[PDB]
RNA sequence: UUGACAUUGUGAAGAGACAUAGUUUC
RNA sequence: GUUCUUUGUAAAGUGCCUUCGAAGAGUCGAGUUGUUUGGGAAUGCAGCUCUAAGUGGGUGGUAAAUUCCAUCUAAAGCUAA
RNA sequence: UUGACCUCAAAUCAGGUAGGAGUACCCGCUGAACUUAAGCAUAUCAAUAAGCGGAGGAAAAGAAACCAACCGGGAUUGCCUUAGUAACGGCGAGUGAAGCGGCAAAAGCUCAAAUUUGAAAUCUGGUACCUUCGGUGCCCGAGUUGUAAUUUGGAGAGGG
């Protein structure tokens, strides 16, 4: 059961795997229903759009924070600055997220401004009865595309004070590495009587 | 903080004009209160000490705080609670059988 | 769970449909294919939009 | 498809092309990777030296992401400027106005220095740089500005 | 109110006043039948904070369940199999004593719904519990927007399916790195990770 | 089967320590 | 869409000042046994022994002491797709 | 002697409820060995089969005692991916998940712990009437060993 110069495989098929095979023979079916579902909802939902207004958010972890991406909901602060309570903001098709937290003003401003633009481009029919027919835009998201902030200018003057960048990293690496040891010499030399 | 704006190092990270949010009350879930302070004080002098607590203070008066922690760490979960428990005892003693 | 469908690379799929469009002119091909087109004006056959 | 297959061809010959003597039986060598250290060792050392036993450090809960950091060599670099715009910057090599290239924005994390870039000044914004990359870049009158 | 005093007092189980109390009560209960209707919570502050309410439609039951391990049934210890499975005597039972207690009153009051249950006392032999129940056909309950959820049929025998608090404990249902196995519901999340997903246009 | 712990409480004489007041242990 | 009763001396939202701010225990936690998990000086579950606090408590995938930091708010509960 | 209260009973007491079935899929318990390792005990088969208890049209999960370590994300479920990877493993045969990212769908909240104390403001039931999935009057009863209003950590309460 081992021969030739072949790569070692690991095909985990030693349990009763034939009992747990899913074929999406129903791929076309679900697409249709999915679509039917959406057409039905757009109806029921009267002139409202199918989605909620979502906040901009810088993504987490070292690998994705260059990108910005739709978050969940707007934060009690952003809603407040945007000139509305959240109780209401919720009835107006704005998603609000009581657990997200502002620590970054650039994003904060962005979001408030997102709310201003939203508020101004929506229209809220009176409670009354009249229902002045106004036709549905289906996507809050299409209407208000989240985009990546521009971070510089195309071209610009060159400023070289001389400091290797490389060697700056090297040095920064270093400082952190011996931060603790130097603190022990600092303690240990303070205990000089 | 303030981040250094480079990609390794001590205060590593991208510089952002920062904000410091409002504070969540869910961050003060431990905090005392005069109500619960009052009650807990009250219940204590009703129900008094408990078997392992008696052994603690006597162990304190008769063998020091370190031998008390060592026991109390066994009795309770751990060294940190034991710290706290011994203290609490130290203060049953001072407050009462002293001043 | 036999494989029933087959993937063709989108681009190659075009290379083909393109090719097939190109041969709908080229009367010999059309003729050779069934298709009784000896007695038609010219090929491609383009008919009024009014259709 | 079945019609092109060699079992169609074997029909009528007794042994299906697997021998009268040594048959085709269930699992002669054992199953799977059995015997790796015994009756299948000649095939393993040779073809798979290195297989048995251990090296280095275990790392519990390693998160590839932490170490995300694609390399781009100078070798390209000028690729991250759109063509049109590119030619425009090559000619008019200059301080006062040189192109800014955010290499993080192109999704790379380190610039390395594979091989020769023309003398045009670039301003290069990166998380990390090889010593050489940053050297070759200055030799064209550019710099590296460290971002994050 | 008193309930805050009850609460704190009950955290002193080794206190002189409490262990008098505890020793007397545990004798009483053991004289009574293993499942018996209770007149009223003996821990009113506990019951309360778990859903109890002093209105017709809430019932309290007291119950005993034997302590210790689960001795593996099997005649004469004989296990017939590999030796990892030859064990019989250090075997522990994945549900909890508390869960058995909910289950045995649950069956005893099929017309009722178990809401929750709290510990009251133990000895060498038994752990004692009070189970608080609701009557879903009782009109006082069917009105009351807060509790009529219990009146639905999806909550038939929640104790039998580990959907009460104890049940959800042992069922491993919590969020986090510590619960990956057991969280969407262990058997289900297993089945998931062992399903072979084949698309029309194979990936 | 043997030990420890838990179920486990109340007196009394006697041993045992802060080092010959009685909280504590056999 | 119409139409009748006005539910009110009712109910709800928001700005500033001040004082407060109650938040689940034989549980968390620990020891040990056994089972389980990719979870490694121990991933979950259970049995028995021990058993908390309130600037506390849990988590931070290598045990420990020390010092900080980050991050949620357990031991009660409902909920469409 | 008379009347309570606590606790425990009885009735062919007035009205209700549970059982059994089905069980593809769902929530638990319990629990194998054949097999693979070319032998075999750990391992594997498998947290599988068989046995048991319990639901629904879905069930379960669910508004974080979460993920993270970032310029931070933000209920749950599922698909694509992460990945046959981190890791486990007579480190042998074998096993083996998670965070980030895209997408489907989207949705949020309730108690406990508080003096209404210038007024238990709450509720089952019987009954007569009615415009009967209910309302109103009245009478027993429940309930202060706490039924409503009020508040749920995002807060929120009392004063001004
Ligand atoms: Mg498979
Ligand atoms: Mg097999
Ligand atoms: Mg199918
Ligand atoms: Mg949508
Ligand atoms: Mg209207
Ligand atoms: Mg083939
Ligand atoms: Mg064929
Ligand atoms: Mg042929
Ligand atoms: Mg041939
Ligand atoms: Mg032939
Ligand atoms: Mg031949
Ligand atoms: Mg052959
Ligand atoms: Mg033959
Ligand atoms: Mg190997
Ligand atoms: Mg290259
Ligand atoms: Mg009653
Ligand atoms: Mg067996
Ligand atoms: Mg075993
Ligand atoms: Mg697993
Ligand atoms: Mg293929
Ligand atoms: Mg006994
Ligand atoms: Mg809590
Ligand atoms: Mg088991
Ligand atoms: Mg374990
Ligand atoms: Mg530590
Ligand atoms: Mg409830
Ligand atoms: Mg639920
Ligand atoms: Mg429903
Ligand atoms: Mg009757
Ligand atoms: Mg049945
Ligand atoms: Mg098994
Ligand atoms: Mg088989
Ligand atoms: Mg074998
Ligand atoms: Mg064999
Ligand atoms: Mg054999
Ligand atoms: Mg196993
Ligand atoms: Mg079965
Ligand atoms: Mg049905
Ligand atoms: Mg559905
Ligand atoms: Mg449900
Ligand atoms: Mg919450
Ligand atoms: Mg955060
Ligand atoms: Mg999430
Ligand atoms: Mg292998
Ligand atoms: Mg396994
Ligand atoms: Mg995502
Ligand atoms: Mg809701």
């Amino acid at each position: 059961a081992i021969s030739k110069n072949l790569p070692i495989l690991k095909n985990h098929f030693r349990k009763h795997w034939q009992e747990r095979v899913k074929v999406h023979f129903d791929q076309a079916g679900k697409k249709v229903s999915r679509r039917n579902a959406r057409a039905t909802r757009a109806a029921k939902i009267a002139p409202r759009p199918l989605d909620l207004l979502r906040p901009v958010v810088r993504a987490p972890t070292v690998k994705y924070n260059r990108k910005v991406r739709a978050g969940r909901g707007f934060t009690l602060a952003e809603v407040k600055a945007a000139g509305l309570t959240a109780a209401y903001a919720r009835t107006i098709g704005i998603a609000v997220d009581h657990r997200r937290q502002n620590r970054n003003q650039e994003i904060f401003d962005a979001n408030v401004q997102r709310l201003k633009e939203y508020q101004s481009k929506i229209i809220v029919f009176p409670r009354n009865g009249k229902a002045p027919e106004a036709e549905q835009v289906l996507s809050a998201a299409a209407t208000f595309p989240i985009a990546q902030p521009a971070t510089d200018v195309e071209a610009r003057a060159v400023q070289d004070n001389g400091e290797s960048a490389f060697r700056t990293l090297r040095l920064a690496r270093s400082e952190k590495k011996f931060r603790g040891i130097r603190e022990k010499r600092a303690r240990e030399k303070a205990e000089a009587e | 903080t303030v981040k250094t704006g480079i990609a390794i190092g001590l205060n590593k990270g991208k510089k952002v004009t920062s904000m410091t949010p409002a504070p969540k009350i869910s961050y003060k879930k431990g905090a005392a209160s005069n109500r619960t302070k009052f009650v807990r004080s009250l219940v204590r002098e009703i129900a008094g000490l408990s078997p392992y607590e008696r052994r603690l203070i006597d162990l304190i008066r008769n063998s020091g705080e370190k031998r008390a922690r060592k026991v109390a760490k066994k009795r309770l979960g751990s060294f940190t609670r034991a710290k706290a428990k011994v203290e609490e005892m130290n203060n049953i003693i001072a407050a009462s059988r002293r001043h | 769970w036999r494989k029933w469908n087959v993937k063709v690379n989108h681009n190659e799929k075009r290379y083909a449909t393109a090719s097939a469009i190109a041969a709908t002119a080229v009367a010999s091909l059309v003729l050779a294919r069934g298709h009784r087109v000896e007695k038609i004006p010219e090929i491609p056959l383009v008919v009024s939009t009014d259709l | 498809p079945s019609r092109f297959t060699k079992t169609r061809k074997h029909r009528g010959h007794v042994s299906a092309g697997k021998g009268r003597i040594g048959k085709h039986r269930k699992h002669p060598g054992g199953r799977g990777m059995a015997g790796g250290q015994h009756h299948h060792r000649i095939n393993m050392d040779k073809y798979h030296p290195g297989y048995f036993g251990k090296v280095g450090m275990r790392y519990f809960h390693k998160q590839q992401a932490h170490f995300w950091k694609p390399v781009l060599n100078l070798d390209k670099l000028w690729t991250l400027i759109p063509e049109d715009k590119r030619d425009q910057y090559l000619k008019s090599a200059s301080k006062e106005t040189a192109p800014v290239i955010d290499t993080l924005a192109a999704g790379y994390g380190k610039i390395l220095g594979k091989g020769r870039i023309p003398n045009v000044p670039v301003i290069v914004k990166a998380r990390f740089v090889s010593k050489l990359a940053e050297e070759k870049i200055r030799a064209a009158g550019g710099v590296v500005e460290l971002i994050a | 109110g008193a309930y805050k005093y009850l609460e704190e007092l009950q955290r002193k189980k080794q206190s002189d006043v409490l262990r008098f109390l505890q020793r007397v009560r545990v004798w009483e209960y053991r004289q009574k039948n293993v499942i018996h209707r209770a007149a009223r919570p003996t821990r009113p502050d506990k019951a309360r904070r778990l859903g109890y309410k002093a209105k017709q439609g809430f019932v309290i039951y007291r119950v005993r369940v034997r302590r210790g391990n689960r001795k593996r049934p099997v005649p004469k210890g004989a296990t017939y199999g590999k030796p990892t499975n030859q064990g019989v005597n250090e075997l522990k039972y994945q549900r909890s004593l508390r869960a058995t207690a909910e289950e045995r009153v649950g069956r005893r009051a099929a017309n009722l719904r178990v809401l929750n249950s709290y510990w009251v006392n133990q000895d060498s032999t038994y752990k004692y519990f009070e189970v608080i129940l609701v009557d879903p056909q009782h009109k006082a309950i069917r009105r009351d927007a807060r509790y009529n959820w219990i009146c639905d049929p999806v909550h038939k025998h929640r104790e039998a399916r580990g959907l009460t608090a104890t049940g959800k404990k042992s069922r491993g249902i919590n969020k986090g790195h510590k619960f990956n196995n057991t969280k969407a519901g262990r058997r289900k999340t297993w089945k998931r990770q062992n399903t072979l997903s084949l698309w029309r246009y194979r990936k």
